């Protein structure tokens, strides 16, 4: 999609190499008409080509990285973008070095293509000796820049952990003190220093190697040229100014093919890890009104971790408006998956189910989502401000008045406003701000305000305290229009079930009793060991 | 864009 | 500045143990620099030599100085990396050993208000800036300073007004130079800082996976992400626009002095003063001076962060602890007898502890009791040494416990903690942690004798087998297991259990009440329940930190 640009950025390229070009190639050309004894008109001419030429591809380079960048910091930011949309449903410092790497690498091997086009435009004899000693220039040091990296890595990787061994003493400290072991903590961290001092000895061996064969290549190259030309001038084929060109031109071409040796393992490092991060990568019906009622008929569920056994199955409760169901027993039977299918977490893996009339799946996400808001199995907060944290995931960002009302509902005003500006304070992430108590009248306060058709509230004050316990049925009891919204109590606390119109109770993945609170108090199943428990 | 870094 | 001036002498200091590397890097520098200064010059006496009437001693002479002196600059510039890289990692080892040895001696109030990540930060990353300095960026100032004054020593020798020239030249590059480097760091220092940021929204996104997952906040989170990276971008943008301004002015201002260099120099050219070669050599000097300059100049920009850095992490080891001298006690005989008197313990951060007294018997099970919130744990504590009490003293013996020896205390008086922490290592060195060398048999001996030989035997090598790191392979009773079995192998005259009754089986406390090591020593037990009581010999209650 790119491309428009980017074959404006080659071809940009390009033309800055040909007109960086025109230094050496006119002060040679000058210097040898100054061995001419030329007139001044050439020597004018010469100098207002070099600045032309050269100005030209100066501001031609600058245009060309200045289209290059706004253009990979888009897909950068893109590719980042899209990663964390997958990952929700590490990677930037890996995408920016190998933007400037890449860019990098194509910038000095244009340039050094071009130094040798130039060559092969003046004396082929010259440039057979660049040919000749290329491969020599190539396959030594990539031979050596293997070795030298497998130490350094090598030696990076003991450094890291002994770091993390040192850490993990640090934070075992108290422990520590308590044995009192330091001095063997000490031996420990030492030992590790000392294979560390091992490798670094090869390390240093591989890098003195290393440089020596680079250097040695390009100078020996820069050496055998100015031999050859200078037995060439002799012999009078090629004129001292096609020889003053073609030295700088060796400094600029060994520049260029060491930046190269430089730069290109590092492009082969980033496409090797980035190609495991792109590996890694990989409609419904809108209510319009109130839902009024959902129901199960011998519904089964199924564990993520192993499909192919079932959670659970016999789901037949149905949410009936004015009324508050219950559940309550072993947590292998399935409370909490029951609760994710409510909230569509999950298709069922048998039975059916309905809700409004409809499968969970046939009404829109959205609208799903907004009417069967829940709490959760732990409060949390996040790292917003309280009328922020209050309303996480609202299509539209409603009045504060209605905060305010939802909180005076939930009995969390009176905390929010003890907090310095009121409902607006600044609230610590994972719930640091206040107390658990406290977390959860938010999450009871953050259900109401969406005003839900069928509230699956559960575990919020069975975690909480008695206080907040005891609000919390206060409050579910309470509930106006004959109990408006319906329920579905599947708290730790049986206590406040005995308001329950239709209760029921689940044993190891199925339901095992239901009916009246003194009905499941007279009856032999799980709910009449609860009651003699 | 040139390459630039400094040597041991 | 003075803080800067000693914090470069005790790097030095440092440096100090390796002088034979130092001088032998120093004196190779030397000879690399001499013949790179010297190459061109030889370069322009080639053409000089092809200019004019063909010599062929000239000629040979010049070539086989130009393969000597190549030689030479190739060979000492490899072997003084190499030596100053082994003077790193030397220097990086030693100042990493130091660091770690000086914070293991510290008080445990400055690793409660530390954060990990604090001194992980110093021991890790800042140790690598460590031997930055003098191995490299000493290195690499002297090597520019020195080869910018023979570069300057020899264009003078071709002809001084085009020196003049280039001095005329050098300060608006230095000041672009300064300029470009300050905005780059500030720059960078926006973008480490909306990196953070937004490192931080996606921490806060998957935090509460499950929280947004149920409400369906999913687009929202994504969004914010979006526009935390849209920002990231824009700074980027910003960052790489000035860079590439800085290269366009910068190659715009070469050419403005090379033009006008190649004028002045053909004109002196057609004076007849100066040949082609030493224009040449001239030339190459001039290309090589600027970047010489450039690269000193970012250098010596580097220098005070790498100080700064040295002032961070030196400021660890120079921490004063706030602990007493041991007093060297040892006594080879110790009734047991510990006796608390009108005690009180302040958190370094409120009477957390105040008013307690009591005595303990070595035949006699203590056990003290009450939630106090929760901080029934400092009085034992306090009874480790671990901290020191604000009031009172705690005595044992009629001795006070600071005088005891540090080795002895702690393998007298063994205690464990509500959570079992482990040590990543076997089984044999997580139980008889804390020993230099003792026999096998006493391990696997108390490992019986604490229940925990069932997944020892049924584990290859039997203690020789490699746990988990933190022991996380295991889970909580093992971790009782484990302790108990640590507490049992030191053989200890007082122990302190904690939790026994409210996370640990029956089994252990039953066996930690009827043990020969446990018999007739002196014993504390805490627990969370009345299952304790019953057997206790004597109770004690605390509440809100009083009797």
């Amino acid at each position: 999609s790119e491309t428009r640009r980017l074959s404006l950025f080659l071809v940009l390229v390009v033309l800055s190499s040909l007109g960086e070009m025109a230094i050496p190639f006119f002060t040679g050309r000058l210097t040898d008409w100054i061995l001419q004894d030329g007139s001044a008109d050439t020597f004018t001419r010469n100098l207002t080509l070099m600045s032309i030429l050269t100005i030209a591809s100066a501001v031609l380079e600058f245009v060309g990285d200045g289209i290059y960048n706004n253009t990979m910091g888009h897909v950068h930011s893109h590719l980042q973008g899209e990663v964390f949309g997958a990952v929700l449903r590490d990677t930037s410092t890996l995408s920016d070095s190998l933007s400037e790497n890449l860019s990098l690498f194509l910038w000095y091997l244009v340039r050094g293509l071009c130094l040798l086009g130039i060559m092969l435009w003046g004396s082929v004899s010259l440039t057979m000796v660049t040919l000749i000693t290329l491969p020599l220039l190539f396959l030594l040091p990539k031979k050596v820049g293997k070795w030298y990296q497998l130490l350094e890595v090598q030696v990076r990787e003991s450094l890291a952990k002994s770091s993390q061994v040192a850490i993990e003493a640090l934070s075992a400290m108290p422990t520590v003190r308590s044995f009192a072991n330091e001095e063997g903590e000490a031996q420990k961290f030492r030992e590790k220093l000392q294979e560390i001092k091992t490798l670094n000895q090869k390390e240093a061996v591989a890098y003195a190697v290393n440089s020596w064969t680079t250097s040695i290549s390009g100078m020996l190259l820069k050496v055998g040229i100015l031999y050859i030309g200078g037995q060439l001038v002799t012999s009078g084929a090629v004129s001292s100014g096609n020889l003053v060109t073609f030295v700088l031109y060796q400094m600029q071409f060994t520049q260029a093919v060491e930046v190269l040796l430089s730069i290109y393992p590092r492009v082969q490092k980033a496409v090797g890890s980035s190609e495991k991060i792109f590996e890694y990568l990989d409609g419904l019906l809108t209510p319009l009104h109130l839902e009024g009622l959902v129901q199960f008929q011998d519904v089964s569920f199924a564990y993520p971790n192993r499909p192919d056994v079932l959670v659970l199955q016999g789901l037949t409760f149905t949410l009936r408006p004015g009324e508050v169901t219950a559940l309550v027993g072993p947590n292998g039977s399935g409370k909490s998956t029951v609760a994710a299918l409510l909230q569509n977490l999950y298709q069922p893996t048998g039975g059916q189910l309905l809700l409004d009339g409809k499968p969970l799946p046939q009404y829109e996400h959205r609208y799903l989502h907004r009417q069967v808001a829940a709490v959760g199995q732990e409060p949390q907060v996040f790292g917003r401000s309280l009328q922020e944290n209050i309303a996480y995931g609202l299509t539209q960002k409603p009045t504060m008045e209605e905060i305010t009302a939802a909180a005076v509902k939930s009995g969390a005003h009176s905390f929010i406003s003890g907090l310095p500006q009121g409902y607006d304070t600044e609230v610590d992430e994972a719930g640091s701000q206040l107390s658990g108590g406290q977390r959860q009248a938010v999450a009871l306060a953050r259900a109401l305000i969406r005003k839900p058709c069928v509230l699956i509230l559960d575990d919020a004050t069975s975690a909480l305290d008695a206080n907040s316990q005891l609000q919390v049925e206060q409050l579910l009891y309470e509930s106006p229009e004959r109990y408006s919204r319906s329920v579905l109590l599947i708290t730790q606390h049986l206590s406040l079930v005995e308001q329950a119109d239709h209760i029921l109770f689940l044993e190891g993945g199925a339901i095992r009793e239901g009916g009246t609170h003194q009905q499941l108090m007279e009856k032999k199943g799980c709910y009449w060991a609860m009651v003699q428990a | 864009r040139r390459y630039q870094s400094t040597e041991l | 500045q003075v803080n800067n001036k000693v914090l470069m002498w005790r790097l030095l200091k440092l440096s100090r143990p390796d002088l034979p590397l130092l001088v032998a890097a120093f004196f190779f520098l030397v000879l690399a620099v001499l013949g790179e200064t010297l190459i061109p010059h030889y370069s322009g006496r080639v053409i000089d030599i092809l200019g004019g009437d063909f010599d062929p001693h000239a000629f040979a002479s010049a070539i086989f100085f130009m393969c000597l002196f190549s030689f030479g600059s190739s060979l000492s510039a490899g072997c003084r990396g190499g030596c100053f890289t082994y003077t790193m990692s030397r220097i990086n080892l030693r100042i990493r050993e130091q660091l770690f040895s000086s914070l293991l001696r510290q008080d445990l109030g400055f690793f409660q208000e530390t954060k990990t990540g604090e001194l992980n930060s110093r021991l890790s990353s800042d140790t690598t800036l460590m031997s930055n300095w003098l191995p490299l960026n000493a290195n690499v100032l002297l090597r520019s300073l020195v080869k910018v004054v023979g570069l300057y020593g020899f264009m003078l020798s071709i002809s001084p007004r085009l020196t003049l020239l280039s001095l005329l030249h050098m300060p608006f590059t230095i000041a672009a130079e300064k300029v470009y480097n300050t905005r780059h760091q500030e720059v960078l220092r926006e973008i480490q800082d909306a990196v953070a940021r937004a490192g931080q929204v996606v921490r806060e996104a998957v935090g509460g996976l499950q929280t947004v997952r149920s409400f369906g906040a999913e687009e929202h989170e994504v969004c914010r992400y979006k526009e935390a990276l849209e920002q990231c971008r824009q700074l980027y943008w910003r960052r790489d626009l000035e860079r590439a301004l800085y290269l366009l002015v910068r190659r715009v201002l070469h050419l403005g002095v090379q033009m006008l260099m190649l004028s002045c120099g053909l004109q002196q050219m057609q004076d007849g003063e100066l040949t082609q070669g030493s224009l040449l050599s001239f030339m190459i000097y001039q290309e090589s001076v600027g970047s010489y300059v450039q690269t000193l100049v970012y250098i010596y920009g580097d220098m005070l962060s790498n100080v700064g850095a040295a002032e961070k992490v030196f400021s660890y080891m120079d921490r004063q602890p706030n602990l007493p001298s041991p007093g060297t006690l040892a006594p080879t005989t110790l009734q047991g007898v510990v006796k608390f008197q009108d005690v009180s313990f302040a958190y370094p951060n409120r009477p957390v502890l105040k008013g307690l007294t009591f005595t303990l018997r070595p035949g006699e099970v203590t056990a003290l009791v009450g939630p106090n919130g929760s901080g029934k744990s400092t009085v034992a504590a306090l009874l480790q040494n671990l901290y020191q009490p604000t009031g009172g003293q705690v005595l044992l013996d009629e001795k006070p416990i600071s005088q005891y020896e540090h080795c002895y205390l702690h393998s007298q008086v063994v205690s464990v903690g509500q959570e079992p922490v482990l040590f990543s290592g076997s089984v044999r060195n997580n139980i008889a942690y804390g020993l230099q060398s003792c026999e096998d048999d006493k391990v696997m001996a108390a490992a019986q004798a604490a229940h925990a030989d069932d997944f020892i035997q049924e584990m290859e090598h039997g203690i020789y087998t490699d746990v988990g790191e933190k022991g996380s392979q295991l889970a909580a009773g093992q971790k009782q297991r484990l302790a108990i079995a640590r507490a049992l192998v030191r053989d200890p005259r007082v122990l302190i259990l904690d939790e026994a009754t409210s996370a640990l089986d029956v089994q252990c406390e039953q066996a930690l009440q009827d043990w020969n090591s446990r018999g007739d020593r002196t014993v504390l037990v805490i627990a969370h329940r009345l299952q304790t009581v019953q057997r206790a010999h004597q109770i004690l209650v605390l509440q809100e930190g009083k009797l």
